[PDB]
């Protein structure tokens, strides 16, 4: 299981996605959008090595890390926008490439940001 | 144009339905990757955009047709051509966008929608979950019909997500779990209507994960127990491949053997 935690235009917000059951170590990751529009794939991905991808339009503004300690993920969303207004999630995916392609393996309910 | 097969609910049978399923399995693999017992799809990576699609065509007792366009590397409807008009979903990456350029390339109207082709989304659209969505013959006929007059605007939204709800579960899933298929002969054999209980629901959500335990494992056995559910709710654990060869039709490529 996946479960997701974590805004005036500018302000900024920390997404957490735990895993429960098994560990994120050996995991891609990714944090998608539940409507991108004219952009597609994740908002930023981790691979499972540990390259990084982050959508142009997020680029400098987002950051997405691992504690494999407390075995989550962090997505942390600085300078927000009116745009980004959506319903994020967290998918991951065992092998293939850095940001997960359905089928998942597994995937979070997700939250709402404004 | 990609390979084509047919169906249609006008006097469906156990046989017609076995042989379209049979059909879009052979079309979808050539079965040249097997693990444990399962063909895998083709790799994504080595796919040539010539190879990547299957159309399968949808007709019912109204002669009504539409045409649904799978993906090969994991089974997923990406869109639907009914006469001049096509509809995609909305890709999931960049690469499946430019993909879905090659499909219906001859109709003089294609449009994208805001939404992804996923259940989640969908079951929102619907206003029902799939636990509530009955599947059989009467609901394929008539989810051909909604999809057909989406253009012409004689069909609602919540309408249209059902019946693609509809038409994933009794064309892909069926192609990807033979336990699946098995369920849709026996609705229609019996000509029922019935929504799928949790061991189909569970199996659906499942497949990826499922995908990757199998051919992750070197003899067959799991390192942590998969856990499904019967008919009736209750959870069990499966701790080896035997018993999902004969559940499991097809996987989706994870790793190389
Ligand atoms: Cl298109
Ligand atoms: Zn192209």
């Amino acid at each position: 299981q996946l479960v997701e935690t974590g805004v005036q235009s500018g302000g900024s917000l920390r997404l957490s996605c735990a895993a429960s059951g098994f560990t994120l170590d050996n995991y891609n990751i990714g944090w998608f959008r539940q409507a991108p529009g004219k952009e597609y794939g994740g908002v930023s991905c981790i691979s499972s090595d540990g390259s990084t991808y982050y959508a142009d339009s997020v680029k400098g503004r987002f950051t997405i890390s691992r504690d494999n300690a407390k075995n989550t993920v962090y997505l942390q969303m600085n300078n927000l926008k009116p745009e980004d207004t959506d319903v994020y999630y967290c998918a991951a995916t065992k092998y293939g490439s850095s940001c997960p392609i359905r089928p998942y393996d597994y995937w979070g309910q997700g939250t709402q940001v404004t | 144009q990609y390979p084509i097969i047919n169906f249609t609910t006008a006097g469906a049978t156990v046989q017609s339905y076995t042989n379209f399923i049979r059909a879009v399995r052979g079309r979808l693999t050539t079965g040249a990757d097997v693990r444990h017992e399962i063909p895998v799809l083709p790799n994504r990576v080595g796919l040539p955009i010539n190879q990547r699609f299957i159309l399968v065509e949808l007709s019912n007792h109204a002669e009504l047709s539409v045409t649904l366009a799978l993906d090969v590397t994991n089974a997923y409807v990406v869109g639907y051509r009914a006469g001049n008009s096509a509809y995609f979903f909305h890709p999931d990456n960049q690469e499946d966008a430019e993909a879905i350029t090659h499909l219906f390339t001859d109709v003089q109207n294609r449009y994208t929608f805001a939404f992804g082709g996923n259940y989640d989304r969908l079951e929102q659209l619907a206003g029902n979950l799939r636990e509530n969505i009955e599947l059989g013959n009467g609901p394929l006929e008539e989810a051909i019909s909604a999809l057909y007059y989406y253009s012409t605007g004689g069909t609602q939204l919540p309408t249209l997500a059902r019946s693609f709800i509809i038409c994933i579960q009794m064309i892909s899933e069926a192609a990807r779990f033979q336990y699946i298929e098995g369920e849709m002969r026996t609705r229609i054999r019996y000509n029922r209507r019935s929504a799928p209980d949790p061991s189909v629901i569970t199996l659906e959500n499942s497949w990826g994960r499922l995908s990757t335990a199998i051919q992750e494992s070197n003899q067959g056995a799991f390192a942590s127990p998969i856990q499904l559910q019967r008919r009736n709710g209750s959870k069990f654990s499966v701790y080896d491949v035997s018993i999902l060869i004969p559940i499991i039709a097809l996987m989706v490529y994870r790793c190389a053997p």
